[PDB]
């Protein structure tokens, strides 16, 4: 992972300033797993507390993002798609 | 039993000593502090007795005796002695510790190097008062007693500044060392050079070294974090629902609300109360250390103090106080022993049957022939009866050798 | 970001609605008042410090100093030994009234230094000075179960649990 | 309005200070005291 | 921070959506990475 | 001092007329018309208050007690140094020279009569720091080489008496060529006559 999957904690604004906090980051140099959409591939991963999700591409093969529970038209879900019009 | 080490040679050393003396003067107002621009808690607050006065006036002590501790220091002189305009001090360079009038404060290059190297805003019921001396007037008091002790020596502590010329006063205090004035005017261009290159070599040190000044920057980041967390604790909930005043107010009723309330009220109280009780100690340890500091500038600057390493390594020759935020510096001048050279050494010179001891210094045999010369500077001279005192006879005294104690008045 | 916040955690800025533009937020201009009186015998003639605060805002004679503003005191160019400590460098009764001066050190001299001159006494003074230094204090002793607890056991037993 | 009132040995209300009425009453009010020495005193605080 | 949405149900499994490249599909070369947060 | 522990003991009384958050201050007054299970916790917040209060007053006491602890340790310094003895170092036994001291007993303190001695009616004078006769530099054994502007004198540095320069106040060391400011004046020898 490097030193990647930092995120502003909130809105608050700090200029020169050094703060602490203690949220769900990703832990730096930790072990990513990471996957390649060629086949010579998207598997249903768990969310757990949060996923930080990195892309390298130029075609974007990765146009959205599934979330839910069951994943199926049995319970609720959450989707992120990207027609090539807008995100929905 | 019958070496001695005499030092054939010495050297003049510069030494500083940092030390406190007073913290910024900070007030808090308990009544804001803890119950911020709100009726309902004051209200509250009120049931708590006289606890936000007891801690303002314990902040006021603090602050009074802060400035108590910069005027005890620093205004040890009844007048204001100026340097004379033309530098003539027989050779002594002081351009470092003198104030420069190029520069727009009157501060010596020293200071204004102490001042640049330390480096340290409006809160809610928090404000820091002035001290009571400005920079300015505390860098004056300092290049007053500067001026003071270079043109008269140790007299304008004692009363009345009385005019002496740097080298003499300087003979003065090596006879206070236990040196013959007469070391110091045969080598006065030594000394001199010597005395600049010290002076050269402690603004580089302190310019150079970091840390010099932290005892001094220790104080001020002391009282900031004390700042800091105190502000920082109006934060934190101490139980309540919520850390601001505010929300809790107006989501919950007061019956209820009360007592969430009282929960941050009473967490606020106990930490302006800890954070008091800290400052009080602070203070405490701050004024120590600024008492030893008046007492340094007593007996250091305004005297030659016989205390050993009271004044900086060595034996004392003089001290030049420097100002610094909330802090002195005090540049000890003292004379070190450097070269050393072993003799042979007898208590007393057997002459005719009298034993004879040196009256001042001790007796030396470099190996053919005894002399008599000062312990701290190697001027060997020849026995006589004007420098060695005859007591007893030569059976009783132990370890004694023969020699001719040459009489002035035989030849 | 919608907000901005100190060092401290205290709101420094905020993003305004309605306009989308960045505003500073002060705390607002708060101080201590304190109050020069020469006493009560000398004159009851007094001038108000306001503390910290410019005074631009809340009036006879106003002199501002680093340390708030000072009002009823006029201000004076020639300076005295300090009699009132106000601070940043300024004192405060003379002519009837109050004045506020910047403090004198003292009596500025400069000795005749010469490389050939010496000055000694030819007299001396045998002074006396008095030191006063407090070696004790008062001997005070508080029994805790009779002072937070008056004469009642039930308040006992809840202080044996502390 | 907060008063200080002096009482003589006999309990009679010889005099009286309004805190309120000057800064000077506000410095005897604080100082509880109806003279007040030469100095400086810190007796309330301004708030916008 | 780019969305922030009240959605209001629990999320316990993630899929991501891939664009696929018609030639029998055959998926355009890509990496996607996912790193579990943790407190 | 004595003000100050009248008031921190006056403070210590007066938070007892506080209510701490309870009905009332009075301990019994609310003892006596709330049932145990009520009462004990509006004892508790009294008690609670008034714990606080005593630790304060009772850290004040203790700060109080080092810095006076800390004033009686210079006091007693000072009885040795000033009073048992005489003391060299400047401005420990009063401004000038210190020549001896007197203590005087005081409530809750001790009162030093420093006597000292202060220069005073100074006068100019041309000084010199050695004296060159017969090719010989003398420096003072004692004191300093003045001159009024017709003669030289040896004189202690704290009171000027003029001594005619001689071989038992003064003291021979190299020769004059080697004294920066040296000048020439005759050295009376006593056994010249
Ligand atoms: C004494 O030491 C200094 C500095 O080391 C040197 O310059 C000087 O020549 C020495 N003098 C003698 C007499 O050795
Ligand atoms: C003292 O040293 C400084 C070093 O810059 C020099 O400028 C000055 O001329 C010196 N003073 C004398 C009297 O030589
Ligand atoms: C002479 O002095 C040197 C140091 O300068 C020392 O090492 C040596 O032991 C001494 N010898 C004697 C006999 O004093
Ligand atoms: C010792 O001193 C004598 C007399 O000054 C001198 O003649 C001799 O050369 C010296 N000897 C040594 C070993 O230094
Ligand atoms: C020193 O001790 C030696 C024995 O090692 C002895 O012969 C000599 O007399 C002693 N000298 C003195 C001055 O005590
Ligand atoms: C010194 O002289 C005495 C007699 O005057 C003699 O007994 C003694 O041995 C001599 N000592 C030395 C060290 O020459
Ligand atoms: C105080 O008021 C003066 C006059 O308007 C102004 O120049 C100055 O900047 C103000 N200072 C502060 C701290 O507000
Ligand atoms: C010294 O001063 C005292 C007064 O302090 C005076 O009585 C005395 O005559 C003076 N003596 C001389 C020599 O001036
Ligand atoms: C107080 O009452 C007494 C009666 O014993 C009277 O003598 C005195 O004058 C009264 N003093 C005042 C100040 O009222
Ligand atoms: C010494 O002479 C100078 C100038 O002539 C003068 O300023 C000073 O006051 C004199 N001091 C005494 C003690 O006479
Ligand atoms: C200096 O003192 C000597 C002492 O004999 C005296 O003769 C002479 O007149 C004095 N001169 C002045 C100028 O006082
Ligand atoms: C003092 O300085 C002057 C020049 O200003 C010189 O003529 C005189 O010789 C010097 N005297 C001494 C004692 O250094
Ligand atoms: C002192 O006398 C020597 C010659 O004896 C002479 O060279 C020198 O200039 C004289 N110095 C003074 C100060 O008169």
């Amino acid at each position: 992972s490097f030193t990647r999957g930092v995120y502003y904690p909130d809105k608050v604004f700090r200029s020169s300033v050094l703060h602490s906090t203690q949220d769900l980051f990703l832990p730096f140099f930790s072990n990513v797993t990471w996957f390649h959409a060629i086949h010579v591939d998207n598997p249903v991963l768990p969310f757990n507390d949060g996923v930080y999700f990195a892309s390298t591409e130029k075609s974007n093969i990765i146009r959205g993002w599934i979330f839910g529970t069951t994943l199926d038209s049995k319970t609720q879900s959450l989707l992120i798609v990207n027609n090539a019009t807008n995100v929905v | 039993n019958n070496s001695i080490a005499i030092p054939t040679n010495f050297t003049i050393s510069v030494t500083t000593e940092i030390l406190p003396v007073s913290m910024t003067k900070t007030s808090v107002d308990c009544t804001m502090y803890i119950c911020g621009d709100s009726t309902e808690c004051s209200n509250l607050l009120l049931q708590y007795g006289s606890f936000c006065t007891q801690l303002n006036r314990a902040l006021t002590g603090i602050a009074v005796e802060q400035d108590k501790n910069t005027q005890e220091v620093f205004a040890q002189v009844k007048q204001i002695y100026k340097t004379p305009p033309i530098k003539d001090f027989g050779g002594f360079n002081f351009s470092q510790i003198l104030p420069d009038p190029s520069k727009p404060s009157k501060r010596s290059p020293i200071e204004d190097l102490l001042f640049n190297k330390v480096t340290l805003q409006k809160f809610n019921g928090l404000t820091v008062l002035p001290p009571l001396l400005t920079d300015e007037m505390i860098a004056q008091y300092t290049s007053a007693l500067l001026a003071g002790t270079i043109t008269s020596g140790w007299t304008f502590g004692a009363g009345p500044a009385l005019q002496i010329p740097f080298p003499m006063q300087m003979a003065y205090r090596f006879n206070g060392i236990g040196v013959t004035q007469n070391v110091l005017y045969e080598n006065q261009k030594l000394i001199a050079n010597q005395f600049n290159s010290a002076i050269g070599k402690i603004q580089d040190s302190l310019s150079s070294t970091p840390s010099a000044l932290g005892k001094l920057q220790d104080v001020v980041n002391q009282n900031a974090q004390a700042l800091n967390t105190l502000v920082k604790q109006l934060s934190s909930n101490f139980g309540a629902i919520s850390s601001v005043l505010n929300d809790i107010l107006s989501r919950l009723d007061p019956p209820e609300a009360e007592v969430q309330i009282d929960r941050l009220i009473t967490g606020r109280l106990q930490s302006l109360q800890t954070y008091v009780t800290q400052q009080l100690i602070r203070a405490a340890e701050i004024r120590a250390s600024a008492n030893l500091a008046a007492t340094k500038m007593s007996e250091c600057v305004l005297g030659q103090s016989k205390r050993v390493d009271f004044c900086g390594k060595g034996y004392h020759l003089m001290s030049f106080p420097q100002s610094a935020p909330h802090g002195v510096v005090f540049l000890h001048v003292t004379y070190v022993p450097a070269q050393e050279k072993n003799f042979t050494t007898a208590p007393a010179i057997c002459h005719d049957g009298k034993a004879h001891f040196p009256r001042e210094g001790v007796f030396v045999s470099n190996g053919t022939h005894w002399f008599v010369t000062q312990r701290n500077f190697y001027e060997p001279q020849i026995i006589t009866t004007d420098n060695t005192f005859v007591s007893g006879n030569c059976d009783v005294v132990i370890g004694i050798v023969n020699n001719t104690v040459y009489d002035p008045l035989q030849p | 970001q919608q907000f901005g916040r100190d060092i401290a955690d205290t709101t420094d800025a905020v993003r305004d609605p309605q306009t989308l533009e960045i505003l500073d937020i002060t705390p607002c201009s708060f101080g201590g008042v304190s109050v020069i009186t020469p006493g009560t015998n000398t004159s009851n003639q007094v001038a108000v410090l306001y503390q910290d605060v410019n005074c631009t805002e809340v009036g006879s004679n106003v002199f501002q100093t680093r340390a708030g503003c000072l009002i009823g005191a006029e201000h004076v160019n020639n300076s005295y030994e300090c009699d009132i400590p106000i601070g940043a460098g300024i004192c405060a009764v003379a002519s009837q009234s109050i004045i506020a001066y910047t403090m004198s050190l003292g009596a500025e001299n400069s000795v005749a230094y010469s490389n050939n001159s010496i000055a000694i006494p030819t007299n001396f003074t045998i002074s006396v000075t008095t030191e006063i230094l407090p070696v004790s204090m008062t001997k005070t002793s508080v029994d805790c179960t009779m002072y937070i607890c008056g004469d009642s056991t039930e308040c006992s037993n809840l202080l044996l649990q502390y | 309005r907060t008063f200080l009132l002096k009482y003589n040995e006999n309990g009679t209300i010889t005099d009286a200070v309004d805190c309120a009425l000057d800064p000077l009453s506000e410095t005897k009010c604080t100082l509880k005291s109806f003279t007040v020495e030469k100095g400086i005193y810190q007796t309330s605080n301004f708030r916008v | 921070p780019l969305v922030d949405l009240p959605i209001g149900i629990n999320i316990t499994r993630f899929q991501t959506l891939l664009a696929l490249h018609r030639s029998g599909w055959t998926a355009g070369a890509a990496a996607y990475y996912v790193g579990y947060l943790q407190p």
